[PDB]
C-alpha cells in the first residue's frame, strides 16, 4: 500500500545514515549462543544492561560485561545467531515504548506490537530498569481500589498503590481475580475524572498463547480492552523474554504514574519469570546461591514490585497498584520463591486447591489473607463495616478448629461460630461477575453486626441475592447515597439497619 | 471512516432507517383490565362498607 | 466487516512480503552485484570521509 513504500524509504534512509555516521560505534564477535544467552567477544566499552543488535535480526542485552567476553542474553529464538556474527550495539540502555498508545496494544517484552493492529504511538522511551521512588516521593496509600469481588478483597481492601499478592496453587483463581479487577475497573475508568481511572496493564508472563488469547477475547468482549495492555512474554519465546516482559510492564505503570494517572498492573505468575531468570544465570556463569536460584532472584522481585507505588502530590499523587501472582506447588507458601515474594509484597491473597475444589470459587482463605491496608485505603463505608473482621474469622476458624476438638458449649450454641461461618459463606462469587462497592456493604453489615444468626448457612447464597435485589428496586435510596458519598454516616447506617431488619424476616 | 471498501454502509443505514417504526403499540389494555377493575372498586367499596358496620356492631 | 477489512489488510501485507521475497530472489540471478559494489563503496568513501 502507500505507507508502507514511504515508510520503507524512510527508514532505510535512516538506516543509511546510521551506517555511515560513526561506523556503528561497536561490535562484537559471537563466542557462544544457547537457551538465550549469547557469549560475544569485542564491545570493549559497551554500556551496562545494553541493548545490542545481532546480524540475524535477534535482540539482546548485557546482564554480564566480563574482561573480553560479554554476557548477553537473547531476546528471541537463538535459532538465527551462529558463531562469528557481527554484534552490533543500539548505544542506549534497554528501553520500552511507553505512553497513552499502548492502551488497546499488546505488545512484546521489547514493546514492539505483537497484535498486528499497526505501530505503536509513545510518548517516550523508559528504561526497563528504574529505580523505585524514594520515600519522600512515594505516599501512604489512601485511594482505594475497587476490587469488585464481594469478597475478603473488599473487607480488608487492596487500595491504591500496595503490592497486594496473590498466593495459591495453579487453577485457583488467581487469573480469575485479576480479571475480574480488571473487569471491575471500567465502571470507573469509562468516566472522565482521570483521578479515579484505573489504566491496567496486563503481565501474561509464561502463559500460553492460547489462554492469552482466550484473556484478551474476554477483555474486549467486556470492553476492558480500551484501558488495559497486555505487554507480555508467552512460552514460546525466548527466557529473557519472560525475564524482562515484567519489568517493561513496570516501566509502562511508571509511566502512568509518573504523569499522575493511576494504573493497575497484575504481574501475572511471576514463577516463570523467576525460572527464566535461573535459565539465564545458569549458562550466563552466575552461581546459584540458595536452592538452585541464583540469589538476586530475591533482589529483582525487589527492584520490580517497589517501582510499584503511590506517588505523593509533589510527583503528580499518581498510583501504581500492584498485583503479583504466584504458582505455589502444593499450597506449599513456606517455599523459598514464595517466602521472598510474601516478604515483598504489601500483603497477600492465599487461593488454596481445597478451597477451590470444596466449592467456594474464590477458594481465598481468611486466615492467612494479610494486608496492609486494614481499615484503610478503602471506600469507607466497608472499612467501618468490616475494619476487623477478618480477625473475627480467623478466631471463628480456631474456634470451629477447637469446637470439633471437643464437645463442649461451642457449635451451633456459639454465636461467634455462626457469625464466622455465615461470613464465610457470603464471601463468595462468580468469574466474570464484577459487583460495584454499594451493592457489598449491607451484607457484610448483616454479617458482622449478627442479623444473620437465623438464615442458616444454606439459605446465605440465597439471601445475598435477594438482598441485592431489595436494595436495587425498592431502598435505592441510601445505595446511592453510600455510592455517592463513598462512605456510611450516622443517617446511612440508620437506614442500612432499617433496611437490615426489614429484610432479616424474609 | 473506519471502513474504507464498506460496500454495505449504505445498505444497513437505510435497512435501519425504514426499520425504525416496527409496527403501532398496542397501548390497548382497556377491555379486560378496565372490566376487572371495575369490578374491582365496586364489591371493594361494598367489603369496606360491610366490614364497617360490622366493625360498628 | 471492519474485522474483514482487517483481515484484508493482514492479507494485502503477506502477499506484499511474497512479492517482495520473489524479487529478491529474482535480484539473486540477475546481474546486479557491480554497480551496486562501486555505490556503497563510494558511500562508504564518503562515510570516512565524514567523520
Ligand atoms: N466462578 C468462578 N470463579 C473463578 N474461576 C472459575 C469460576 N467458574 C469456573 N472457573 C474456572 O477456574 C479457572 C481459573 O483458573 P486460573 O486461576 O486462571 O488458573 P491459574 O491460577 O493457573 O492462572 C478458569 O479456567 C475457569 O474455567
Ligand atoms: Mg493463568
Amino acid at each position: 500500500k502507500a505507507q508502507p513504500t514511504e515508510v520503507s524509504s524512510i527508514l532505510e534512509e535512516r538506516i543509511k545514515g546510521v551506517s555511515d555516521e560513526a561506523n556503528l560505534n561497536e561490535t562484537g564477535r559471537v563466542l557462544a549462543v544457547g537457551d538465550g544467552i549469547a557469549r560475544v567477544f569485542g564491545l570493549n566499552n559497551i554500556q551496562a544492561e545494553e541493548l545490542v543488535e545481532f546480524s540475524s535480526g535477534v535482540k539482546g542485552m548485557a546482564l554480564n560485561l566480563e574482561p573480553g567476553q560479554v554476557g548477553i542474553v537473547l531476546f528471541g529464538s537463538d535459532r538465527l545467531v551462529k558463531e562469528g556474527e557481527l554484534v552490533k550495539r543500539t548505544g542506549n540502555i534497554v528501553d520500552v515504548p511507553v505512553g497513552p498508545g499502548l492502551l488497546g496494544r499488546v505488545v512484546d517484552a521489547l514493546g514492539n506490537p505483537i497484535d498486528g493492529k499497526g505501530p505503536i504511538d509513545a510518548a517516550g522511551r523508559s528504561r526497563a530498569q528504574v529505580k523505585a521512588p524514594g520515600i519522600l516521593p512515594r505516599r501512604s496509600v489512601h485511594e482505594p481500589v475497587q476490587t469488585g469481588l464481594k469478597a475478603v478483597d473488599a473487607l480488608v481492601p487492596i487500595g491504591r498503590g500496595q503490592r497486594e499478592l496473590i498466593i495459591g496453587d495453579r487453577q485457583t483463581g488467581k487469573t480469575a481475580v485479576a480479571l475480574d479487577t480488571i473487569l471491575n475497573q471500567k465502571r470507573w475508568n469509562n468516566g472522565s475524572d482521570e483521578s479515579k481511572k484505573l489504566y491496567c496493564v496486563y503481565v501474561a508472563v509464561g502463559q500460553k498463547r492460547s489462554t492469552v488469547a482466550q484473556l484478551v477475547q474476554t477483555l474486549e468482549q467486556h470492553d476492558a480492552m480500551k484501558y488495559s495492555i497486555i505487554v507480555a512474554a508467552t512460552a514460546s519465546e525466548a527466557a529473557p523474554l519472560q525475564y524482562l516482559a515484567p519489568f517493561t510492564a513496570a516501566s509502562i505503570g511508571e509511566w502512568f504514574r509518573d504523569n499522575g494517572k493511576h494504573a493497575l498492573i497484575v504481574y501475572d505468575d511471576l514463577s516463570k519469570q523467576a525460572v527464566a531468570y535461573r535459565q539465564l544465570s545458569l549458562l550466563l556463569r552466575r552461581p546459584p546461591g540458595r536452592e538452585a536460584y541464583p540469589g538476586d532472584v530475591f533482589y529483582l522481585h525487589s527492584r520490580l514490585l517497589e517501582r510499584a507505588a503511590k506517588l505523593s502530590e509533589k510527583e503528580g499523587s499518581g498510583s501504581l497498584t500492584a498485583l503479583p501472582v504466584i504458582e505455589t506447588q502444593g499450597g506449599d507458601v513456606s517455599a523459598y520463591i514464595p517466602t521472598n515474594v510474601i516478604s515483598i509484597t504489601d500483603g497477600q491473597i492465599f487461593l488454596e486447591a481445597e478451597l477451590f475444589y470444596k466449592g467456594i470459587r474464590p477458594a481465598i482463605n481468611v486466615g492467612l489473607s494479610v494486608s496492609r491496608v486494614g481499615s484503610a485505603a478503602q471506600v469507607k463505608a466497608l472499612k467501618q463495616v468490616a475494619g476487623s473482621l477478618k480477625l473475627f474469622l480467623a478466631q471463628y476458624r480456631e474456634v470451629a478448629a477447637f469446637a470439633q476438638f471437643g464437645s463442649d458449649l461451642d457449635a451451633s450454641t456459639k454465636q461467634t461460630l455462626v457469625r464466622g461461618e455465615r461470613l464465610t459463606q457470603l464471601l463468595k462469587q462468580n468469574q466474570y461477575s464484577p459487583l460495584a462497592t454499594e451493592e457489598q456493604v449491607p451484607l457484610i453489615y448483616a454479617g458482622v453486626n449478627g442479623h444473620l444468626d437465623g438464615i442458616e448457612l444454606s439459605r446465605i447464597g440465597e439471601f445475598e441475592s435477594s438482598f441485592l435485589s431489595y436494595l436495587k428496586s425498592n431502598h435505592n435510596e441510601l445505595l446511592t447515597e453510600i455510592r455517592e458519598k463513598g462512605e456510611l454516616s450516622k443517617e446511612l447506617l440508620a437506614s442500612l439497619k432499617s433496611a437490615t431488619e426489614s429484610f432479616v424476616a424474609t | 471512516s473506519v471502513l474504507k471498501n464498506t460496500s454495505v454502509i449504505d445498505k444497513i443505514e437505510s435497512y435501519v432507517k425504514q426499520y425504525k417504526p416496527v409496527k403501532i403499540d398496542a397501548s390497548k389494555q382497556l377491555q379486560v383490565i378496565e372490566s376487572f377493575e371495575k369490578h374491582a372498586m365496586t364489591n371493594a367499596k361494598e367489603t369496606e362498607s360491610l366490614v364497617s358496620k360490622e366493625l360498628k356492631d | 466487516w471492519v474485522r474483514y477489512e482487517a483481515s484484508l489488510r493482514q492479507l494485502e501485507q503477506r502477499q506484499l512480503a511474497k512479492s517482495v521475497v520473489s524479487r529478491v530472489q529474482s535480484e539473486l540471478g540477475n546481474p546486479k552485484f557491480q554497480e551496486k559494489v562501486l555505490q556503497q563503496s563510494i558511500s562508504e568513501i564518503e562515510q570516512l570521509l565524514s567523520k
